[PDB]
């Protein structure tokens, strides 16, 4: 019924799209992604996403980050994560297996925009890296 | 003690069903049961009076003709409560003549059956006397006709068809009668399209959803309420388009295009929205087939950016460069239309399939001229729109190379036979677009003579030079020098009075083909000297102006000249004959035209 | 007995220290001694109490990522007073980084420092390893590194080129790190284009100053106040623009263009304007490299007024009159540009170099043709721009001159062959603009016999005279009569039987080239007499009228003739030779056409 195909194209797509149009916001391509940066630490940065629990409760903080942060475009880019996330839910399924689901406002508002454009360009890393292993066999 | 209900209401169903409701009392903290107390004022008088625990009471088989009167009084329905008061009593009365149903909505295809209870002078005639007739036109077939009952007739339409509309009336208007005895009752049979193409853009910055759709069909029924229905499910569209129970409506206005258009905003761009036009109609409520979109694969394809057409030096293309919309993603198809700049454009059109080739290279007839090109791209898979065509890009008018030949030119002699300093006017034409390829910058005449050795001097624009020969010989070249550089094959003519008297020509006459055309005929002595070519001078004779010449070539005997001939006047016919080292003795004959 | 203080208050300064201040008791008629106690909860802890008469406080060198709790009480100053209760206790948190100071904003080519003070697990690193990055993008130059001490690193910038906007941002980040490993925190280096031009202009009454200026980098920062702030000096702008001690703010309107335009008047015309943008921010305020104007000097140039033009008398030059402008009254050279007067205008240009000369003159073709001309000008040493084009100049069709030639006639006979006295009907036709200059009032036919001798008739402006020819000779000539006089050109014909007899054709031939082209050539014998020209006369063969005439010179042999001829009518062509003695005998052909 589902055609899991269209799914992973679809997917592909998506997450391709969206590095794209944030690589429009021209101010984050200069900044070093690998650099660390204390503080953020909370963020879930580069930091081993090998499981598909772990890329969920990675995108569940991303999406609870994003949701607090005031821009437009990063709300519709949050309803693409929710969709995001709802298919990864989806591939879970065709897979079978089960998926269960504070400080940020103090970094938020003693340095918005050093909190901002770090989240944003690991948020690229993240998507780059489920991107790099979408296809070494992934699994729950 | 509780207070006496309230809010009495009584009703008829279609059937024949008597609805008797109340308003329960929401002060009280108990449930009630209600003594309910009808007096049916029919052809017999009946009264009764029945308890029931809750709010509602039904009556099956409405009297026609008959009066009913209700009453409602409430008690506790735990402990020892006390009967409250009785109410206000409501009084109804029914009426004679019976469709089972009055009307019916439906499509193509159907099994629509038709009943009737027809009261002819206050009596039910049988059925076998009740007669259906097609808008009081057709009768209908009596194989559609069934028995029910004795008082019920009945017909039936299996597989139906499309009720076409007639005027104003979209539906079929059946009338059962006694006969040829009419009643003025008749049933609705409804059939109507509802197929509508929508089509749905999805902004340019991914944060809106804007659809329009035609209801070019349902422009035909008016008092009925027509909106747009729409459901989120959560991840995509259904495989199988259906209704989901849930769904809401959506507020859309109509523009002047003749589509409604309405826009969601901000957008849940992967949640998938099934919409459909549903028609509250007095009949029921009509639905289109339920059409789910996943707004992501209806987003607008932008008119691509930056597009420069110029010409490319050296090669002659027509050179078109651009850079891809921000959105979409998936693989393009680009369109190209492109012509000569004016008010009238003849458009050429090319298409490309692969997305990666920002850069193309096009054939035009006319390398040289401005040209006017626009742009436009599509989805590769085409699940979408065809953009608007680019703003208009002219190309500049560069050289494409140097020429290939070199400009025809001839001498004009001014001055004295004996006075040895004559001037040579040089008068040549322009190339043409196939020599000069896009156009001669300047013209050089580059000399050459035994004492100055080779030396040029610039022309200009001019296609006319007098130039002062003094020595017994000298050597011409017309160079046309482009943007790069001069034309490749050129012609050299070289002026010198002692072999200017060699002759070349045996025989010369010239034959008047029309006042527009005239043949000139000539044989040729053997030439010693390297005779290049000839140059057919004409001029009125006995004149000085009107005076003009053509290079033909030496290898060929007939020749046609075309002009606007005067036959009055006689024509000097100088056949020129040019060789390698300078111009020959003309031959010259007189001749009219 | 004193309330306890209130409203505490606490800020980290940008030279890295802390300054205390909290609100005094209003009610309270008599002096306060606060004592005021901070537990530094740094890296090292020290609890320490000091005392203040003032409500102000400073501690100094912070170290990173300490913890501050400030408490205060309040006494009575004078007499046996009791000390107050606490405030409120306050808490602050430092962070691994302090900066000196955190942020600056200024404008380019300054000279802007910072120092650093950076933790490493409570361990202040040394200055020597405390190194800078802006914006994350590369490594500042070690020549504008500086050690104030261990501890506080410093760096610095000179010759501040302005940020080139990265985003949306409006400054450069920095971060202090020890090398590899820091910190959140940001800092902030608000530089712009502050280098503006403002373009201001004398209206053309000299009553008006409009000054205009594009905000295109502010509108990036908000919450900024932004006015025009001048100062107005005496006489003339000194050669360093600066802001004098005195400075007054302007109101100004913004355009649709997105310029804010300021609107002055009267106006000081020698008074200079030493004029800026005060841009007024939290953090700081801009300005504007103060520029100095003069009004005089920013005047758009006024056109030339009163202008008059005329075709010159009995020379036919253009001439143009026109007043100077009142402003300026320095000297102008004048370009004038002319043409026809049309749709479109032949432009060509006139330089004019003396001031003095109001009017002026020039060569046109036609005498008396309309005319568009406008004049302009610029100031001598071009120090200024070029006025707005005179009002269009139009000149009046008006004869000049008398008429330089007359016009061509012919001779109609009418009467018997045999009998002396034949009516002579002389048609000719109306002078165009190229010898009848651009009007004729009459014709006068002057005759001229040996018997009658010569006597002039007034014909008006008919183009035919019919007159009774009886003497042996007879001469006749035709004057063209304008507003002015007499055509000075005026052919002469003369009528004389004997002469009448006299052939000067040979030969004479007709081709017909077309339906509207018939092409004529004849063969003159040796002529005798003085010839001037001949007359052709075609007509229909074999009729009375169709008649027409046409004046040939008598030196060539071509003659096209254009009229609407009729295929199917033969027409006869009538060659008469002109004498000074008198008409010849004419050479009679029949020819289709």
């Amino acid at each position: 019924g589902v055609p899991i195909q269209k799914v992973q194209d679809d997917t592909k797509t998506l997450i391709k799209t969206i590095v794209t149009r944030i690589n429009d916001i021209s101010h984050t391509q200069s900044v070093s992604a690998k650099q660390r940066v204390t503080g953020l630490d909370f963020i879930p940065g580069l930091h081993p996403i090998l499981s598909l629990s772990k890329m969920d409760q990675t995108l569940a903080v991303y999406q609870q980050v994003l949701t607090s942060l005031p821009s437009q475009n990063v709300l519709q880019i949050a309803n693409d994560l929710e969709n995001l996330r709802d298919l990864l839910h989806l591939l879970a399924f065709s897979k079978s297996c089960s998926l269960p689901q504070e400080s940020l406002d103090g970094v938020l508002e003693a340095s918005l925009y050093s909190t901002e454009v770090v989240a944003l360009s690991r948020l690229q890393g993240s998507l780059q890296d489920i991107l790099q292993q979408l296809d070494v066999s992934p699994e729950c | 003690k509780p207070d006496p209900p309230l809010g009495l209401h009584m009703e008829v169903t279609d059937d024949g069903n008597l609805k008797i409701s109340w308003d329960s009392q929401t002060m009280a903290p108990f449930p009630l049961q209600y003594q309910v107390k009808y007096l049916e004022n029919s052809t017999i008088v009946r009264e009764a009076a029945e308890i029931v625990s809750a709010t509602s009471l039904l009556v099956d088989s409405v009297l026609p003709g008959s009066s009913y009167e209700v009453q409602v009084r409430s008690k506790r329905l735990d402990g020892s409560g006390v009967w409250s008061d009785w109410s206000s009593p409501q009084v109804f009365t029914t009426q004679d003549v019976v469709y089972f149903p009055p009307k019916i909505l439906t499509s193509v295809g159907s099994n629509a059956s038709f009943h009737c209870i027809y009261k002819n002078e206050n009596q039910i005639i049988s059925s076998k006397q009740i007669v259906w007739w097609r808008n009081l036109a057709e009768k209908i077939p009596e194989i559609q006709y069934s028995i029910v009952s004795d008082r019920v007739s009945k017909v039936t339409f299996s597989n139906l068809k499309a009720t076409r509309p007639r005027g104003k009336f979209t539906y079929d208007a059946v009338y059962c009668c006694n006969e040829q005895a009419c009643h003025h009752r008749y049933a609705e049979l409804y059939v109507i399209d509802v197929n509508i193409n929508i089509s749905c853009e999805t902004d340019g910055y991914l944060t809106k959803m804007t659809c329009r759709w035609s209801p070019s069909t349902i422009q035909s029924l008016v008092g009925s309420t027509v909106q747009l229905r729409y459901h989120r499910r959560s991840l995509y569209c259904p495989d199988s388009p259906s209704i989901h129970p849930t769904s809401e409506p959506k507020n859309c206005v109509l523009q002047r295009d003749g589509f409604y258009e309405c826009v969601f905003q901000p957008i849940f761009l992967l949640s998938g929205y099934t919409m459909w036009i549903r028609i509250n109609h007095s009949l029921g409520s009509l639905d289109s087939p339920p059409t789910c979109v996943l707004p992501d694969s209806v987003v607008k394809p932008l008119p691509p950016s930056n597009v420069k057409a110029e010409i490319t030096v050296n090669t002659g293309l027509l050179k078109v460069s651009w850079e891809k919309p921000v959105f979409p993603e998936n693989n393009l198809q680009f369109q190209i239309r492109y012509g000569l700049s004016g008010k009238e454009i003849q458009w050429k059109t090319h298409e490309v399939f692969d997305a990666k080739s920002k850069s193309a290279s096009l054939l035009v007839s006319d390398l040289c001229a401005v040209y006017v090109v626009q742009v436009r791209c599509r989805r590769l898979d085409g699940l979408g729109y065809w953009s608007n065509w680019s703003s208009p890009a002219y190309t500049l008018v560069m050289d494409v190379k140097v020429p290939m030949r070199g400009p025809e030119f001839w001498r004009k002699m001014d001055g004295d036979v004996t006075k040895k300093e004559r001037n040579v006017t040089l008068l040549w034409k322009p190339l043409t677009k196939n020599d000069s390829l896009c156009s001669v910058r300047r013209y050089v005449v580059k000399h050459r003579t035994a004492h100055n050795g080779t030396w040029s001097e610039d022309v200009g624009n001019r296609t006319n030079l007098t130039f002062l020969w003094t020595e017994p010989a000298h050597t011409v070249t017309v160079l046309a020098v482009n943007s790069l550089g001069a034309s490749l094959v050129n012609f050299n003519l070289t002026f010198s009075w002692p072999m200017s008297k060699v002759s070349a020509v045996e025989s010369l006459s010239a034959y008047p083909l029309s006042s527009s055309c005239v043949i000139l005929s000539w044989t040729l002595s053997p030439d010693d000297y390297s005779l290049l070519y000839l140059v057919i001078e004409w001029k009125i004779l006995n004149e000085d102006d009107g005076m003009k010449w053509l290079r033909i070539p030496s290898n060929v005997k007939k020749f046609y000249i075309h002009d606007n001939f005067i036959p009055i006047e006689k024509y000097q016919f100088s056949l020129y004959p040019v060789f390698m080292e300078g111009v020959g003795k003309p031959k010259i004959i007189n001749g009219f035209t």
